[PDB]
């Protein structure tokens, strides 16, 4: 009956707020400190908690969920049913956990040398060469000893990885991993949602993509860019061309309107990791929202260490399970890309703390996109010329097209990417892509979707995907496209609340606190509702929609395709079989 | 749990 399913679900709770905790401590010392001791405790950890999923997922499943009155308690029961992982016999998930461990650890700890020289590592060293170097040569360097060193080495656990993740997902009733991790979006049409959106997005893209490759046939040379043809991955100001925002000094369409260089004004004036994520706390608090704890300033790794030790640099934010405890683990450099991602991951915490009342099984996003979406909106008015000049950062139609640009290179270049890789990744699951196909395959997406080709032809070994992040890591990316989908629609919803008029990319939304309230009260419904039910109360609408996205940059596609038209570009790249003759 | 970035 009803009586034993709250009972469950009560214990559940209980139980697990505990364990998670203990889990999340190791966690966090193995992220923050890779050596063999915290690896060996984390691996230790990863069992107990295997324990207490294995025991309340066996009781759960004896629960019929759709003869359950309460829809909250049906929820719970649903996902507690689902073992992930736990669902593995004994041997294979020790064999699973250590695979993922040592992937992890390899990726981290990656570094690419120069011949009886220094050695660089991915953040800083790589980032900045790949974000500030004009050189081809060089560039490739970077680029293709990336590969060499952290893709090539991931691949030796890729293929059994993938068996063990698939192999958890069909004892928890999915055909494989990707049909596991898709149905975190509850929303059986959500492929053909995706390809729509893509759609809509892909006459913006295809004229930012032209645009920019007739900047680089001018910087790079005519023997290195084809205008017809798909561009050279190195070339974009990004290790992974997923956004193009640091060639903005070759693509400016108004170099007669220029703009402070706002890396050296915040150097200048003294700005600090700390300094960075207090003025996102700051913008959090001016719309009314929650301040992070003392405890966050205290247990918080908020730059790289100096102790020599290794440590998982990418940026992270950190729900303890506790309700007190949230942090932050960011490598962080002064410098505006790390300003908004450190919005971003502020954007996290803020979540944290909001949902922080529900049952544990209910602290998580509406849908992942979620989760990724609410940093990032605010980024959007911290990003505004009005803003970041009233920062000392920056200080008329020439400026706005400039900006637009700027915002195009992140948002829009991103578009093509986050998409990719989850649909590289669930055919990987789904056996279409095989062991053998893995960098072909990725290669054909990258051109299909990014048109984009390798700088340098791929040998047998290489593991492209293996030289990204989430790959390795085992973290889901599709949220990052509909995070980015879904911004703008909050963005747009968000400004109209705080009656702001005229076009939407001048919008700040800085100390409103009916934004805030908007904000808010979707947070707190954590997991706890169907994901439309949050953007119905953000937005007024139920949908995922482009349309917000299109209108912030539409004077931007006006503009971009009178130029491309002028200029005579073919829009896409019909040479798509083109590579670097170099 | 734990939340990254591009992302
Ligand atoms: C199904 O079960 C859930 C969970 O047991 C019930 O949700 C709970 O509903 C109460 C109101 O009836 C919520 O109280 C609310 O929060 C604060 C603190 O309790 C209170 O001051 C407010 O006035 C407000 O009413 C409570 O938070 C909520 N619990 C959860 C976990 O969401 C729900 O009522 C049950 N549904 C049915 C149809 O019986
Ligand atoms: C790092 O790991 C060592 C074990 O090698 C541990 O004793 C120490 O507490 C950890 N933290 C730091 C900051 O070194
Ligand atoms: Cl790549
Ligand atoms: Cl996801
Ligand atoms: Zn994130």
């Amino acid at each position: 009956d009803e009586a034993e399913a709250s009972k469950f679900v009560e214990e559940y709770d209980r139980t697990s707020q505990v364990v998670w905790n203990e889990y999340a401590e190791a966690n966090w010392n193995y992220n923050t400190n890779i050596t063999t001791e915290t690896s060996k405790i984390l691996l230790q950890k990863n069992m107990q908690i295997a324990n207490h999923t294995l025991k309340y997922g066996t009781q759960a499943r004896k629960f019929d969920v759709n003869q359950l009155q309460n829809t909250t308690i049906k929820r719970i029961i649903k996902k507690v049913q689902d073992l992930e992982r736990a669902a593995l016999p004994a041997q294979e998930l020790e064999e699973y956990n250590k695979i993922l461990l040592d992937m992890e650890t390899t990726y981290s700890v990656a570094t690419v040398c120069h011949p009886n020289g220094s050695c660089l590592q991915l953040e800083p060293d790589l980032t900045n060469v790949m974000a500030t170097s004009r050189k081809y040569e060089d560039l490739l360097w970077a680029w293709e000893g990336w590969r060499d060193k952290a893709g090539r080495a991931i691949l030796q656990f890729y293929p059994k990885y993938v068996e063990l993740i698939n192999q958890a997902a069909r004892l928890n009733g999915y055909v494989d991993a990707g049909d596991s991790w898709r149905s975190m979006y509850e929303t059986p049409s959500l492929e053909q949602d995706l390809e729509r959106l893509f759609q809509e997005l892909q006459p913006l893209y295809l004229n930012l993509h032209a645009y920019v490759r007739r900047a680089l046939h001018r910087h790079y040379g005519a023997q290195h860019i084809n205008l017809e043809g798909p561009i050279p991955a190195h070339l974009l100001g990004n290790m992974w061309a997923q956004t193009w925002s640091n060639i903005y000094d070759l693509v400016v369409p108004f170099p007669s309107a220029p703009s402070m260089d706002t890396t050296e004004a915040m150097l200048k004036q003294g700005w600090t990791p700390r300094r960075m994520f207090k003025e996102a706390d700051d913008f959090f608090t001016s719309l009314g929202l929650l301040p992070v704890p003392p405890e966050f300033w205290n247990k918080s790794m908020l730059e790289k260490p100096t102790d020599g030790r290794e440590v998982v640099c990418h940026a992270s934010a950190w729900d303890f399970y506790n309700g007190k405890d949230f942090r932050i683990k960011q490598c962080t450099t002064v410098n505006l890309e790390d300003l908004v991602v450190a919005h971003h991951e502020m954007g996290h915490i803020q979540y944290f703390m909001q949902y922080k009342d529900l049952p544990v099984a209910l602290r998580e996003g509406a849908n992942p996109g979620f989760h990724e979406a609410i940093g990032d909106v605010l980024a959007l008015s911290v990003s505004t010329p009005k803003h970041l000049h009233s920062l000392n950062l920056l200080s008329s139609d020439e400026h706005d097209i400039n900006f637009l640009m700027k915002m195009a290179l992140d948002k829009i270049a991103f578009i093509p990417f986050s998409y990719l890789v989850d649909q590289w990744r669930w055919r990987v699951f789904d056996g279409s892509i095989t062991k053998e196909n893995y960098n072909q395959e990725w290669w054909s997406l990258r051109l299909k979707y990014q048109g984009l080709c390798p700088p340098v032809p791929r040998t047998q070994g290489d593991f492209d995907p293996g030289a990204k992040f989430h790959i390795p890591s085992s973290v889901p990316y599709i949220r990052y496209f509909v995070s980015f989908i879904i911004q703008f629609q909050f963005h747009e919803a968000l400004c109209q609340a705080a009656g702001h008029t005229g076009p939407l990319h001048k919008c700040d939304i800085y100390q409103s606190k009916e934004a805030g309230q908007r904000l808010a009260t979707a947070m707190k419904l954590g997991f706890s509702r169907p994901w439309p039910e949050a953007m119905q109360l953000i937005t007024g609408q139920p949908n995922m929609s482009a349309s917000a996205m299109l209108s912030y940059f539409k004077p931007l596609l006006d503009w971009l395709r009178t130029e491309n038209e002028l200029h005579g570009e073919k829009l896409g790249w019909p040479q798509y079989n083109w590579t670097p003759n170099s | 749990d734990r939340v990254y970035i591009h992302p």
